[PDB]
């Protein structure tokens, strides 16, 4: 009723959030990072999309290393 | 610069300088303004032309021999319904795997040329081709016709491309003829030749 | 030169370079101000000439089958009026060696070749004699004037060697074209009103002039 | 052309394509597994 | 850089005057935009015509108009939403439409679904043609400025050609197609046996059998023996007993006369040939007794500005739309429209809202012209200057009238309510205690009833049946039209209408007059047409611009229009609509309670809002449940609008600051800095949601109520 669909929603929402967070970090180093938020770099975005499959492991490892929080 | 154009008296586009084989300055929509788009579209056209020659000869030749009375093979339209030793999905999977290896090798060749020119397991054997899309080598060019003076290569590639365009048109025509009239392509030709004036719509 | 309903505005730009110019332009369509689209004096003159030539063909062509049919020169099966020869299927049809639509496609293909070549010559001059066209490109070069191409293909008899003769012949051509366009308009209106062939209309009028007029119809 | 790709990557058009594909997918599951309240797996 | 750029991008998309300062380019852009709008309208018409051919019960309705509900929409069965496919009759299931498209098609002579398909294809072709024409006339052949400023030729063509020839062509179509087919339909002939329209044109004895005058041909027209055409060109008046609409012969004669009049009127203004007047000469030479100098200088103003012309056209179109809404319920022009109550209520409410919106737009664009294009140095006009030189007297007098009307129209309701509450019913303003009779309207009604036979010898009946003295009309057991009584209850509501209209006029006119400058801010012209304020100085200068005056006037327009439609709905449900038994006894839907209950505010809350809303709130589980769902959704939008109207900008900017800190904490900070909405944008968002919620609530309430009963 609630437990099984809850974990699925958490996984999907974490996927979406991790993809969105990873896209912003990639373009932050550019000279005009604001231009990439309007005209989406599709070739760059397609590569990051597959990386959200392993978001739990990625976030678990990044939290331990200390790179999660600025 | 002075080569024949598709529309005589018109101005050809600036990105078609006639260097490529089979070039007639036909691109009104400008679908290949960028160099990468040009290369990708050229490869797509070459592959389509070769698959068309392969398929077109396999559709009209069997039907010609069937109608002339030599064989009894069924119509190409209904060839997917005949009996076979195994389910068609298994055949589809085997075909997918084999063509997947082949097309993956070809894809690796397009992006980074010269990266797949050596045999993975027998390093002695190589491929001698130099341009993308024309592998050459003993596997694909046994008779040595793929190398020579640039004029001969340009002429041969031009004639291959023109034959391919004709084959693609013919294959689409066969498909639509059989969807419309409901009979074999050869029967349509014989009906047209019997009475050219009236046997159309 | 004679003037026909000429006006001060129209006389300003219609100097007289065009053949058969009478100064007649009450609406001022060919005014050189605000020229755009297809409203351009050169294009208007070209269109008038081409329409005149086609009208001079059609005016004789529509009435030719009826002329000979009464004289017995042709079989009665082909002595049809201009609106019963398959152009309008509801009004009647004739069975040729092929149905009407394949004839339409063949006509469209051939005249598409011809008219596209003519248009390409109109846009840029002299470019129809450069690309190889079955070795016929030598004679299709044109003469710099879109409406009078000249050359061996279009002027085989060598008429108008002098400029004066050419001008007189051009004037006569444009007059005949205007008359033919009026005749074709009369053809259409008579066919729509009376319902018979134009030659039949002329014969009926000649038989009893006091009766077969517009007033009775 | 390049301008065709650049206009296609702008935020509104890309978002509309993504949401249309999403709605089609969601309707597909709702049609394939209708009237669902609990996971039977 | 920031997020306000995205909002600013869509705000100035169609402001061509800001992009360029050249009149030629603005004119060309306007021409192309008009072409695009025409293309969209044609596409909409094509969709409407196609849907009625494939997904409608038009034929079954045509075989039995009274007992079958029209329908043209069908729903897919995906998430259980197929419950909206009700049983509308005719062996069809779908959503019942209220746009009155079936009546138009029947009055045009359409009998089968093959003609609708052809019309849809033609409309699609026309839409493509219009789109191509727009592209061509902007990018290939763009006209010059001198072409647009030839207003003498534009008026001639738009009067003689667009309006003069359209009426004549429609009269021809009516005479040749609509009259015989409708005569056959009204005779009980089955629709599939009626001859095709072209048989009447091709075969003439068929037309001669129905109308003998068609045997004489066109000779009586040329011989001036026009009395022979009286068979299908009549001057009867009144409604058709069989169908309940106006006689089609009257419509044909009316369109012929209108076409001739417009064609005559289109030959007035001077052109290249030197016959006719010039507009500039008419304006200049006109000097009556009180104007003095005259209207010298308006030609340049109206030929060098697009906003003045837009304002004038918007005002005229809004007034015309309101007149159209009033003139269609009392003189139904289509067959089987009066007795179909759902469509009658929907057509009156649509055009009222459209007219109100267009009027407010006229006011806004007049203010824009005053702010931007006004030029006393190069474009001096005397009358505008004199109006601007005594604007204090105009506003102060208009302010007084509003107070007087409000007091003497609302205090009467409050006095009635108090007297009723105190148990003193003999002291109220009603038909039994203290009468305030609308004597002038009753005199007008009597005069119009008695006009036929005395002042209109050619008329056989009155123009409409609302004027008391006529006879009841019944079609299929329902009431179509009957005289409408006027009493004390109708005296108060008319003055309510007057009060609301006057207040709206006061707001809009004050904004327009004080757009340029005022005693508070002398340099208000330099600040612009659309600016929030001028700071907290002078005690506070919030909403001093003309844009804010239009923003305030929208609320009052919405308030004024809502009372009109409620008045119409209750008065028609209580006094006209109903049913008739076999013996001739009329039973109205609400039984005539408007006379006594509509004099106190409690009567509108209990007898109208409470009693008539039971249909929408009980629609759950039935085919009308979409109206019940839209009823609740619109309240949410209306209440959601209040967040933007009541609050300010600083609080939300600080909240967004905290949110941005929390985002920065996790390296998910966007490079486009979030910004709260501007002061002007926050106002525009609130009023949009307010109007949407109110209008949607009223729409759902009306549609759910009138379909059920
Ligand atoms: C009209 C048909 C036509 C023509 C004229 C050519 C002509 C050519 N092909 Mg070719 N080809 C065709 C159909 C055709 N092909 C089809 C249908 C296929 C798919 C089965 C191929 C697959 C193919 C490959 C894979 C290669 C060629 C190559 C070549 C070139 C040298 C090889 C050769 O012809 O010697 C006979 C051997 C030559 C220009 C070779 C090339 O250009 O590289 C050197 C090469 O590697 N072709
Ligand atoms: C190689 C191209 C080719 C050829 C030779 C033919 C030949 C033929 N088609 Mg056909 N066809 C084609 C392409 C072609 N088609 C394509 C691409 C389509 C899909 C649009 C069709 C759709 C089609 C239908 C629906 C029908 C035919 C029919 C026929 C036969 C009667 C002729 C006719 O009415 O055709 C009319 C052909 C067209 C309307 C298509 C236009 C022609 C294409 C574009 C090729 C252009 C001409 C080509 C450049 C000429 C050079 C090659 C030359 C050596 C032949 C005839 C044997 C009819 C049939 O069965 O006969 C009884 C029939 O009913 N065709
Ligand atoms: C409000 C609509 C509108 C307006 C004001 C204009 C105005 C103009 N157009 Mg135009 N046009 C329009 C719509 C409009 N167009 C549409 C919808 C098309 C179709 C794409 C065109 C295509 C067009 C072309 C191709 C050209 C113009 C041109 C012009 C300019 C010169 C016109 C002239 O001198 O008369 C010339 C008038 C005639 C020669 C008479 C033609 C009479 C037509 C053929 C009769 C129409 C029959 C009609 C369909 C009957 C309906 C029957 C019923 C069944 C529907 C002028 C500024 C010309 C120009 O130079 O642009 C600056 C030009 O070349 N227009
Ligand atoms: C000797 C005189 C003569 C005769 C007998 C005909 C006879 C005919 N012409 Mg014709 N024509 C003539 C002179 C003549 N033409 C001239 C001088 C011209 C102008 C150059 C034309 C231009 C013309 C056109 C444009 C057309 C005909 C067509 C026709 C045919 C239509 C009648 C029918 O049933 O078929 C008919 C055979 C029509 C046809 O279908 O031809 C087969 C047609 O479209 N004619
Ligand atoms: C502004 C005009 C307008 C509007 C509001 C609609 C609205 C609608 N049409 Mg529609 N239509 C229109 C014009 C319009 N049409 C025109 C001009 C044509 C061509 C003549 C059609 C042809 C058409 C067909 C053939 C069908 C609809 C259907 C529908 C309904 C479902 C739409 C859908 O699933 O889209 C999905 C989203 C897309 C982008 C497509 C919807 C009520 C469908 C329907 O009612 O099925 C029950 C249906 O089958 N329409
Ligand atoms: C622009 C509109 C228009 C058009 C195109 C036509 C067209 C036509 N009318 Mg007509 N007509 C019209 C308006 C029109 N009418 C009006 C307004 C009246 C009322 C005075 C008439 C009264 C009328 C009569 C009385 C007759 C026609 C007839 C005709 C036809 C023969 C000419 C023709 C189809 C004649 C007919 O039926 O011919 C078959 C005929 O006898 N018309
Ligand atoms: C013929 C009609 C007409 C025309 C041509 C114009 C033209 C113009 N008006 Mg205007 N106006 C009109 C009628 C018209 N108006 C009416 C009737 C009113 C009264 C309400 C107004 C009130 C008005 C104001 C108050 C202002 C203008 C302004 C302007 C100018 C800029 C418009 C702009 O940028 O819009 C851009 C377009 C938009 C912002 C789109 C609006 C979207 C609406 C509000 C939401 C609709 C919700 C919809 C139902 C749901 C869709 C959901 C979907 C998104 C998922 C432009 C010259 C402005 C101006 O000149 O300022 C200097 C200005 O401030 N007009
Ligand atoms: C992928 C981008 C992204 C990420 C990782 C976050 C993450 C967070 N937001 Mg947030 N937010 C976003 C976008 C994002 N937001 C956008 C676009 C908006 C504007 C609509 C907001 C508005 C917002 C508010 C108002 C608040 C947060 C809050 C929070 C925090 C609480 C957790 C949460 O889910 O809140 C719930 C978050 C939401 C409900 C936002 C809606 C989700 C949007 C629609 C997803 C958009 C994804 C976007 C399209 C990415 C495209 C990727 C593509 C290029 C590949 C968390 C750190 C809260 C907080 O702790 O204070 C800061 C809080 O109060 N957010
Ligand atoms: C006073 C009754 C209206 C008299 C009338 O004709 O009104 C209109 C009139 C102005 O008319 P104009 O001089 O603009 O035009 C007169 C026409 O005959 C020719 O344009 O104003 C006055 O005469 C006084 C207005 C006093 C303020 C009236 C407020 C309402
Ligand atoms: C691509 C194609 C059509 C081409 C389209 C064109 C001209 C587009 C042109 C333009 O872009 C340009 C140039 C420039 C732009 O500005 C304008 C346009 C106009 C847009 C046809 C065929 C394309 C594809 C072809 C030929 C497919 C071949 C199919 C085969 C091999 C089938 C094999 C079998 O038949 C056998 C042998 C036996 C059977 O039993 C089983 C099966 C499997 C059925
Ligand atoms: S900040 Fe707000 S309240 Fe203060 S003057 Fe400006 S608009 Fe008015």
């Amino acid at each position: 009723e609630f437990i099984t669909p809850g974990i699925l929603f958490l996984y999907i929402a974490g996927w979406i959030g991790w993809v969105g967070r990873s896209y912003l970090i990639a373009i932050s180093g550019e000279k005009k990072p604001a231009m990439k938020e309007i005209i989406i770099d599709v070739p760059l975005a397609s590569r990051i999309i597959f990386r959200g499959f392993i978001w739990p492991v990625a976030a678990y490892r990044e939290f331990l290393n200390g790179d999660l929080i600025a | 610069p002075d080569r024949p154009i598709w529309f005589p008296g018109s101005t050809p586009p600036e990105w078609l300088d006639g260097s490529l084989p089979g070039d007639f300055g036909f691109d009104p929509l400008g679908l290949s303004s960028d160099p990468d788009s040009l290369k990708w579209n050229v490869q797509a056209e070459i592959v389509h032309c070769r698959w068309a020659m392969l398929g077109a000869a396999g559709i009209f030749i069997p039907e010609f021999l069937t109608k002339i009375g030599i064989l009894n093979t069924p119509s190409w339209y209904t060839a997917g319904e005949q009996e076979y030793f195994t389910d068609k999905t298994t055949l589809f999977v085997v075909e997918l795997i084999l063509i997947g290896w082949a097309e993956g090798r070809r894809w690796a060749d397009i992006i980074k040329p010269g990266s797949v020119n050596t045999d993975p397991v027998f390093p002695n054997n190589k491929l001698t081709g130099t341009d993308v899309g024309y592998p050459g080598g003993l596997w694909f060019d046994p008779l040595g016709w793929g190398s020579g003076s640039p004029a001969k290569l340009k002429e041969l590639r031009t004639k291959e491309i023109k034959n391919g365009r004709l084959a693609m048109l013919a294959v689409m025509g066969a498909w639509f003829q059989h969807i419309y009239t409901g009979t074999g392509p050869i029967d349509n030709l014989f009906a047209h030749l019997a009475d050219p004036g009236h046997a159309t719509i | 030169r004679p003037l026909w309903f000429a006006s001060s505005q129209s006389l300003s730009y219609l100097d007289g370079s065009l053949p058969g110019d009478y100064g007649f332009d009450p609406l001022g369509l060919s005014d050189p101000e605000g020229t755009g689209g297809f409203i351009e004096p050169r294009w208007l003159a070209y269109g008038e000439i081409i329409n005149g030539r086609f009208a001079m063909l059609g005016a004789a062509g529509a009435i030719a089958p009826e002329i000979l049919g009464k004289a017995g020169l042709i079989p009665a099966e082909t002595a049809l009026p201009w609106f019963q020869t398959g152009v309008i299927p509801p009004a009647g049809t004739y069975t040729y060696w092929a149905d009407n639509y394949t004839l339409f496609v063949l006509e469209m293909a051939l005249m598409g070749f011809a008219e596209h070549r003519r248009l390409q010559d109109w846009y840029n001059p002299g470019s129809m004699g450069k690309q190889y066209f079955l070795g016929l490109e030598k004679g299709l070069a044109g003469s710099g004037n879109p409406a009078y191409p000249g050359g061996p293909f279009f002027n085989p008899l060598g008429f108008g060697k002098d400029e004066k003769s050419l001008k007189e012949l051009k004037l006569k051509e444009v007059k005949n074209g205007r008359l033919a366009m009026l005749a074709i308009l009369g053809y259409f209106i008579q066919g729509l009103v009376t319902g018979v062939g134009p030659y039949q209309n002329l014969l009926d009028h000649l038989a009893d002039p006091v009766n077969n007029n517009v007033l009775t119809s | 052309m390049r301008d065709l790709k650049t206009y296609l990557s702008v935020a509104p058009v890309l978002s509309t394509l993504w949401f249309g594909s999403l709605a089609g997918l969601l309707i597909e599951i709702n049609r394939l597994f209708p009237d669902a309240l609990t996971f039977p797996f | 850089d920031t997020t306000t750029w995205i909002w600013n991008l869509h705000a100035d998309a169609h402001d061509f005057d800001s992009h360029t300062s050249d009149l030629e380019e603005i004119s060309r852009k306007v021409f192309s935009a008009h072409f695009g709008q025409l293309s969209i309208i044609f596409l909409w018409l094509s969709g409407m015509y196609f849907h009625g051919a494939r997904f409608s019960n038009y034929e079954a309705w045509l075989s039995d108009p009274t007992h079958i509900g029209p329908s043209a929409q069908v729903v897919w069965p995906i998430v259980g939403q197929e419950i909206l496919n009700g049983d509308v009759g005719g062996g069809f299931r779908g959503i019942q439409i209220t746009s009155g498209f079936f009546q138009i098609w029947r009055a045009s002579g359409i009998t089968s679904e093959l003609q609708l398909y052809c019309t849809a294809i033609g409309a699609l072709v026309f839409a493509a043609l219009m789109l191509f024409a727009g592209w061509f006339h902007y990018h290939k052949a763009a006209p010059k400025l001198a072409w647009f400023q030839d207003v003498e030729s534009m008026l001639n063509h738009h009067l003689a050609g667009l309006l003069g020839l359209g009426s004549l062509s429609w009269a021809g179509h009516q005479v040749h197609v609509s009259l015989p087919i409708n005569q056959f339909l009204n005779a009980g002939v089955d629709p599939k046996e009626i001859p095709l329209p072209h048989e009447f044109i091709l075969n003439r004895d068929l037309l001669a059998q129905l109308y003998p005058s068609f045997a004489e041909g066109a000779t009586p027209f040329f011989t001036l023996n026009w009395s022979k055409y009286s068979e299908f060109l009549t001057f009867r008046g009144g409604l058709d007993p069989v169908t309940g609409g106006l006689w089609l012969t009257d419509i044909a004669h009316h369109h012929l006369a209108i076409a001739i009049l417009f064609l005559i009127a289109g030959h007035m203004y001077r052109t290249n040939w030197g016959i006719g007047h010039g507009i500039k000469d008419i304006l200049e030479a006109h000097k009556g007794p009180f104007t003095g100098q005259g209207h010298k200088g308006l030609y340049e103003i109206l030929t060098t500005s697009w906003h003045a012309q837009l304002s004038l056209n918007l005002a005229m179109l809004g007034s015309l739309t309101i007149i159209v809404a009033h003139h269609m319920y009392s003189m139904p022009p289509y067959p089987y429209l009066a007795t179909d109550y759902a469509t009658q209520l929907s057509l009156f409410t649509h055009h009222m809202w459209i007219g109100g919106f267009l009027i407010v737009g006229a006011a806004a664009h007049a203010a824009i012209f005053m702010v931007r294009d006004y030029d006393p140095t190069n474009r001096y006009n005397d009358l505008l200057d004199r109006v601007l030189r005594h604007r204090d007297a105009i506003i102060s007098h208009l302010n007084w009238v509003c107070i007087f009307l409000g007091f003497h129209s609302f205090g009467l309701y409050i006095h009635n309510d108090t007297m009723s509450a105190l148990g003193r019913p003999q002291d109220m303003f009603s038909d039994t205690a203290i009468q305030l009779q609308p004597v002038f309207a009753q005199w007008i009604q009597n005069t119009h009833a008695l006009a036929p036979g005395v002042t209109a010898p050619g008329e056989t009946a009155s123009t409409s049946l609302t004027w008391g003295g006529g006879e009841l009309v019944a079609v299929g057991g329902k009431v179509a039209l009957l005289p409408i009584p006027l009493g004390t209850a109708d005296f108060l509501v008319h003055h309510i209408h007057a009060f609301t209209i006057h207040v709206t006029v006061l707001i809009l006119l004050k904004g327009v007059l004080f757009a340029r400058s005022s005693r508070l801010i002398p340099d208000k012209a330099n600040l612009g047409f659309r600016f929030p304020c001028d700071g907290p100085g002078r005690g506070g200068t919030c909403q001093v611009s003309a844009w804010d005056h239009v923003f305030l006037g929208l609320f009052w327009m919405y308030n004024a229009i809502s009372v009109v439609i409620f008045h119409f709905s209750w008065k028609m449900q209580s006094d006209v609509w109903g049913s008739i038994s076999d013996q001739g006894v009329v039973t109205h839907i609400t039984g005539g309670n408007f006379a006594q209950s509509s004099i106190t505010i409690n009567g509108w809350l209990r007898d109208f809002l409470w009693a008539q809303a039971s249909q929408v709130i009980q629609s759950y589980g039935s085919s009308l449940s979409a109206y019940g769902l839209f009823f609740l959704g619109a309240h949410f939008v209306w209440a959601f609008s209040l967040m933007f109207l009541f609050s300010g900008r600083g609080y939300w900017q600080e909240l967004i600051e905290s949110i941005v800190w929390a985002h920065n904490k996790l390296k998910v900070a966007p490079a486009t800095q979030p910004r709260a909405l501007s002061i002007i944008q926050g106002r525009a968002v609130g009023v949009t949601h307010y109007l949407l919620g109110g209008i949607a609530t009223t729409w759902a309430f009306f549609l759910a109520r009138i379909i059920a009963v």
